[PDB]
């Protein structure tokens, strides 16, 4: 629960990595996305991913 | 005139305009002082000018500037390198001696004055100008510190008129002993507030404003500087803070 | 050397993971982790004014030239002074643009002044890029670029700037000029919005932000305050560049033709279509 | 009308329960409508 | 959190299908292969 | 540790050899009279 | 944590555990990665 | 005395000479008439 | 104050007399008669 | 806590073990390594 | 140990066994030893 | 819920079509192949 | 039962498909009339 | 020392501390180094 | 550890990407009609 030195834990089964980590921290990494890592991806990454069978003649 | 004349009243009358201008920006701050209180290395190629008379907006004296420059206020850095260059480190904890990222200064006991005959910054229980009388109105919600835990409850606003603005967000403690905190760092989204500067168990270390309605210019230095104190150290070293202090976007 | 109050501010850190290995204050200058980086970038860069001073011709930065590559060599290199040696100058330039705007953070995290400054040089990072990377990678080769000089890229912008007819017909360009003449439009009154109160005419008592509200409301009918014209300098000085990097990210790579021929897409409308009116009529 | 119930937002967990359902479950009323009208354009008129 | 819903997400279901439908229909309304609209002339 | 091993030479030397690799790719792959893979046409 | 001596740090004998595998063989096999390559680039085709 | 020994005595000589040697090479390469690979191209 | 001492002579004065020397040379090294460097043969 | 005299820090005995083993050794491990390497540098190629 | 006033620091013998012992390394290896480089110079080649 | 009803269902739903109907009829007013009223002679 | 679960079940499916797929790639490379860039040659 | 379950070993969670940095990030930056190369190889110059 | 870390994927996968890259080099560097680095003189 506490080491006194700082504000986290060593291991222990429950309580620790229980409903932190993937719950609160990098929650912005996906909400900001769907528009930045999805919106800049409709005419550039596809611009170079079809070239594989067609230009081969 | 001619084809070769006018570019010379310029390579001269302005070739000293970085010179004349620099000194006029080198009023405050200079002279240079060492790491103790000593006539330091020098000043530069554009040394500081001897100041002219400064008249103040509400009769605050003959405060010429550059003005007070000596060692009035307390400083507490244990000189690691006696040689001038390598940095210095505070005594105990750096957020008690007031050294490093958290800065303040000692001034005269006359707060910032406007022209109406009254002070500058007052709460909403010091100006019955704009109120609450339609629908449900949000002036009273819980908060959260950088430790990712609830910190207090803010239920008031310090009003402004000339700028029609805001400067502080007052926190009602469990008790009532006053505390303060800046305005631009804040990052509020829905129904709870999140500050990412100070932990929720280091808010009492922020001075109680001598008056809950007045901010003297003496007080307005640490009160908006303690949060900067937690923008440098915070926080060694492992786990949650690494997923809190780093990354982010805004 | 350091200032008088520069006593309490002296504290090690600021840099990220590794330690305080590079953060030694050499004089009035900051040599953080990106401090010795720019020391590495500024030392090699003075030689880049002197290299093509024996390959292209003259030794004086009046006509010194390390030209960009040709237009058609492909996705690759070049000769040398005419591209190859040009291809090395950029990643120092830009490698030095970067090691400067981000050595500020070793001072930003060092104290607690805001992170809106690793940013106002990043409209300069996104304004020099649009002439070295954004353009010449797609239309053929790195040959679509300007020279680095101070009189070479001059006769490159004018007598070699009418490829698109006139560039005033370029609407965003002209809006990124409807954004530029407005920079010193709001530095000329704001650089004089703090000057004349302790020095009114001589002796008089100093003004406060209520006289500001009887001088500028006695000026031009709009007084957003004093924090509305630092949101009125950082509104004059960063954007005349994204309206110019957009005046050119669809100019030449899509429109290498007359932009004087763009102002006939406006007169074409079903209402007044077959109709010559004025001047045109 | 969004995804679930009062109130939203919302929510905790969230993000692991918001941006996985607006493109697949909000598209479960569309992707099934897409499944059909794509097999006819596997021949007309890709090959003219 | 960190993704609005009462303000942002409501417009991402009602008209996101309206857009990515007709926005791809734009370039294929007068083309020399697929067609299937302006064929109605003979 | 005198030098820093997992700092100055694990991702800072991998780009230190990357320091002297590609800048010369624009000198030796350059040169106005070499090439020996480009001019397969003239 | 740190000592006082030399290298300390160091950190004997990690001065010879972390500066032996990646430092000694580091500038040794890179003298076999960068130098052995020279022998096929000296003349093909700097000789033109 | 002072300065550094476990910090800044093995690094004030690594990239310092790289800031004085490997970028000094670019002067003896700003030559193309000498040069250890551009002698032939004269 | 006004004028200190023990910093100017180390990094500034060495390049003040040198700065007072440099804008003088490239004219007397390049006057229609003087020079005194390149010419020593004829 | 910081001390007083000459000079700190530090750190006697470290005037001849720290400021002479990685300080005066530089006047050798490269200063003389120049003199030997210059026997293969000074003559290439100032003489054509 | 911290200081206050003119002109520390300073001071001594952090100035005596330090500043006297490093500055002449920049004021001899370049003052009279720089006139030892004048050897292959004063005669080569001002006189043609 | 979440977004406002009497500002997207009553009258604002009417401008989801008001200008959305006048737009498609601002493309086919100067068009011959349809027209259907521009000529009413015979 | 028996065999290996913490041993030969993540190493019996790593050099077994690579010994049935990538070695099988060579026979569909044994084509030079098919082949996924030799079509330009034939 | 070994344990019991699956993977154990494992070694939960040594299955998510060593199968992450060089297994995922090793092969994801083996997918961020291989896919990109193709984009200067696919068409230069199989088309001839 | 399901598989071996400092044994099967610190140099053994280094001869897995290396076992693939170079066996095909002498197919793509080869070929009777591609080259674009050999056929530049004749
Ligand atoms: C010296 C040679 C020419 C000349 C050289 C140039 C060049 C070069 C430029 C202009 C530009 C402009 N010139 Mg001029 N111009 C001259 C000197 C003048 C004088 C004057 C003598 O006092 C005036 C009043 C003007 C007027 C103008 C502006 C209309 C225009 C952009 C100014 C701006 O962005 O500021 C911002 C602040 C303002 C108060 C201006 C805002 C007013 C409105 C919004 C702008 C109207 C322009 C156009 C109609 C855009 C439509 C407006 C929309 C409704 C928003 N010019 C002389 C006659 N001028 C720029 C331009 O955009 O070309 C037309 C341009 O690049
Ligand atoms: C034919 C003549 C045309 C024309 C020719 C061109 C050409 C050519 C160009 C423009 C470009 C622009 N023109 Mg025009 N232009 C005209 C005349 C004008 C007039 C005028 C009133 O006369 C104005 C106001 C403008 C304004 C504009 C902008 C829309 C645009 C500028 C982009 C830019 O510079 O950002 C870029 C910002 C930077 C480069 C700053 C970056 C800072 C970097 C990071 C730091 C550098 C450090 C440095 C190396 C160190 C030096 C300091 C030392 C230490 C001392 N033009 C006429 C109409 N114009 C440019 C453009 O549109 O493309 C973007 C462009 O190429
Ligand atoms: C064989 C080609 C079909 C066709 C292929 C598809 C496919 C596939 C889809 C649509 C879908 C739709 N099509 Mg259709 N569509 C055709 C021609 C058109 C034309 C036109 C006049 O050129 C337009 C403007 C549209 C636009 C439309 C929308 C009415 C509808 C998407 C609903 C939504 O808002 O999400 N189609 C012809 C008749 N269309 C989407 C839909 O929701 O199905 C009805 C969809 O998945
Ligand atoms: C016979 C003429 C002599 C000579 C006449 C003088 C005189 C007089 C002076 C110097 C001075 C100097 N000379 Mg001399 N000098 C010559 C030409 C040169 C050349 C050259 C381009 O050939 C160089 C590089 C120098 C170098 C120098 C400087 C080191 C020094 C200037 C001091 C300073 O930095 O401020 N001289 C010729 C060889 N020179 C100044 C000095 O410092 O005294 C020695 C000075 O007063
Ligand atoms: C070749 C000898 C030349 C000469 C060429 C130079 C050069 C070059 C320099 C000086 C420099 C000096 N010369 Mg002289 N100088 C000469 C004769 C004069 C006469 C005179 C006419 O009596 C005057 C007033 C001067 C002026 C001066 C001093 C201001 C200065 C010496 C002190 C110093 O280093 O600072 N020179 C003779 C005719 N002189 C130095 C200087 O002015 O900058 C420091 C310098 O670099
Ligand atoms: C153009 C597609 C080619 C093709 C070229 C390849 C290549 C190359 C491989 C596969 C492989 C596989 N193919 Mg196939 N495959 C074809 C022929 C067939 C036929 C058939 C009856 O014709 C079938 C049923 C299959 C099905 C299969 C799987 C059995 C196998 C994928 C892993 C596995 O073992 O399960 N292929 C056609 C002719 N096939 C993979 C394999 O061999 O398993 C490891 C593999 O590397
Ligand atoms: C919209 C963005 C506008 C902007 C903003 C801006 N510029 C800024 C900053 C900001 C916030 C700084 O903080 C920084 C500064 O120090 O303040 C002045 C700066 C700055 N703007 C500068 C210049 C500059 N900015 C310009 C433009 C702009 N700056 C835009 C108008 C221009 C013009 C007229 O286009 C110039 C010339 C520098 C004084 C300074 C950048 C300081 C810096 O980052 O230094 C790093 C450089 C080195 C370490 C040198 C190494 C480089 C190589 C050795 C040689 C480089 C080769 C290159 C071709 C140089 C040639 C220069 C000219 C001949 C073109
Ligand atoms: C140092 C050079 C910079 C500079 C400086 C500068 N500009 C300045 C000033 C200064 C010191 C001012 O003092 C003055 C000012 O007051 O700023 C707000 C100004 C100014 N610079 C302006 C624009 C401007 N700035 C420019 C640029 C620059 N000015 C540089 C960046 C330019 C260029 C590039 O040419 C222009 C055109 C104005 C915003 C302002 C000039 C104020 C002025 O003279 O206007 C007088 C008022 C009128 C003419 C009112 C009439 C309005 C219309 C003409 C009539 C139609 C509307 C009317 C409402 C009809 C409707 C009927 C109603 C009755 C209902
Ligand atoms: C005391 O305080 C105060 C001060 O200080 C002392 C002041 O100075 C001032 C006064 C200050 C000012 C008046 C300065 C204010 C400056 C502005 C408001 C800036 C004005 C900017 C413009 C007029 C530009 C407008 C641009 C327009 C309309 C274009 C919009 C852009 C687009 C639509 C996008 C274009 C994109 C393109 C073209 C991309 C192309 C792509 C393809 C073709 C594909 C006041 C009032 C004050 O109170
Ligand atoms: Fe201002």
């Amino acid at each position: 629960a506490d080491k006194t030195i700082f504000n986290d834990h060593l291991n222990t089964n429950p309580k620790t990595n229980l409903r932190l980590w993937v719950a609160f921290q990098m929650m912005k990494g996906a909400g900001w996305a769907g528009g930045v890592f999805f919106g800049t991806l409709l005419l550039i990454g596809f611009f170079r991913v079809v070239g594989r069978m067609l230009p081969i003649q | 005139d001619l084809a070769s004349l006018a570019i010379y009243s310029f390579w001269i009358f302005l070739a000293g305009l970085i010179y004349y201008l620099q000194t006029e920006n080198m009023r405050e701050g200079y002279p240079l002082e060492n790491e103790d209180g000593t006539p330091a290395a020098n000043q530069g190629p554009f040394p500081l000018p001897k100041p002219k008379t400064f008249i103040l907006p509400h009769g605050r004296g003959t405060l010429t500037v550059p003005g007070p420059e000596s060692e009035d206020r307390p400083i507490a850095l244990a000189r690691t390198a006696v040689s001038e260059g390598f940095p210095h480190a505070p005594t105990g904890d750096p957020m008690k001696d007031g050294v490093g990222p958290a800065s303040w200064v000692a001034r005269r006991d006359l707060p910032e004055l406007d022209g109406h005959g009254h002070n500058k910054i007052k709460p909403m229980k010091a100006a019955a100008g704009f109120h609450v009388s339609a629908g449900k109105n949000p002036i009273g919600l819980p908060v959260r510190g950088c430790d990712l835990e609830i910190a207090g409850k803010v239920v008031d606003i310090w009003v402004d008129i000339p700028e029609q603005m805001a400067r502080f967000l007052e926190v009602e403690l469990k008790d009532g002993s006053t505390r303060l905190l800046p305005m631009q760092m804040v990052k509020v989204q829905s129904n709870r507030v999140h500050v990412n500067a100070l932990s929720s168990d280091l808010f009492a270390g922020i001075p109680t404003i001598k008056s809950p309605t007045e901010v003297t210019l003496l007080e307005e230095d640490k009160i908006c500087g303690y949060v900067a104190g937690g923008l440098m150290y915070a926080a060694p070293k492992r786990k949650s803070v690494v997923a809190a202090m780093l990354a982010e976007y805004a | 050397a350091l200032l008088s109050f520069e006593r309490k501010y002296r504290v090690p850190g600021g840099t990220l993971v590794g330690g305080n290995l590079f953060d030694f204050w050499v004089g009035p200058f900051y040599v953080g982790f990106f401090g010795v980086a720019t020391f590495f970038f500024a030392a090699l860069g003075i030689i880049l004014i002197a290299w093509s001073a024996v390959l292209q011709g003259t030794w004086n930065p009046q006509l010194i030239s390390v030209y960009p590559p040709a237009l058609e060599y492909g996705l690759g290199g070049a000769p040398l002074a005419k591209g190859g040696l040009w291809q090395i100058i950029t990643i120092c330039a830009t490698g030095a643009f970067v090691s400067w705007a981000l050595r500020e953070v070793e001072i930003c995290r060092k104290l607690g002044i805001g992170y809106h400054i690793p940013f106002a040089f990043a409209f300069a990072i996104l304004a020099y890029l649009t002439l070295v990377l954004f353009r010449p990678v797609m239309m053929g080769a790195w040959g679509y670029a300007f020279p680095y000089g101070i009189w070479t890229h001059l006769d490159w912008v004018s007598n070699t700037g009418y490829t698109y007819g006139n560039f005033h017909y370029n609407p965003a360009h002209m809006i990124a000029i409807s954004f530029f003449f407005t920079n010193a439009l709001a530095l000329a009154l704001h650089g004089a919005l703090v000057l004349s109160a302790a020095n009114p005419e001589k002796g008089k008592e100093m003004r406060t932000p209520d006289h500001e509200d009887t001088f500028f409301r006695d000026l031009v009918g709009y007084s957003i305050g004093t924090l509305g014209i630092h949101r009125l300098g950082l509104l004059l000085s960063l954007s005349a560049v994204f309206f110019s990097a957009l005046c050119m990210i669809i100019t030449g790579t899509i429109w290498f033709d007359q932009w004087v021929d763009w102002w006939q897409w406006w007169v074409k409308l079903p209402w007044w279509a077959n109709i010559p009116g004025g001047i045109n009529g | 009308a969004d995804k679930s119930d009062l109130g939203y937002t919302g929510l905790t967990d969230e993000q692991a329960q918001e941006l996985h359902s607006v493109y697949m479950s909000g598209l479960w009323l569309f992707s099934a409508v897409a499944i059909v009208a794509h097999l006819a354009v596997y021949i007309w008129r890709p090959w003219f | 959190w960190m993704i609005f819903d009462p303000r942002r997400v409501f417009v991402a279901q009602g008209v996101f299908l309206f857009l990515l439908a007709v926005m791809i229909h734009l370039i294929l309304l007068s083309t020399p292969s697929y067609n299937w609209l302006e064929i109605s002339a003979a």
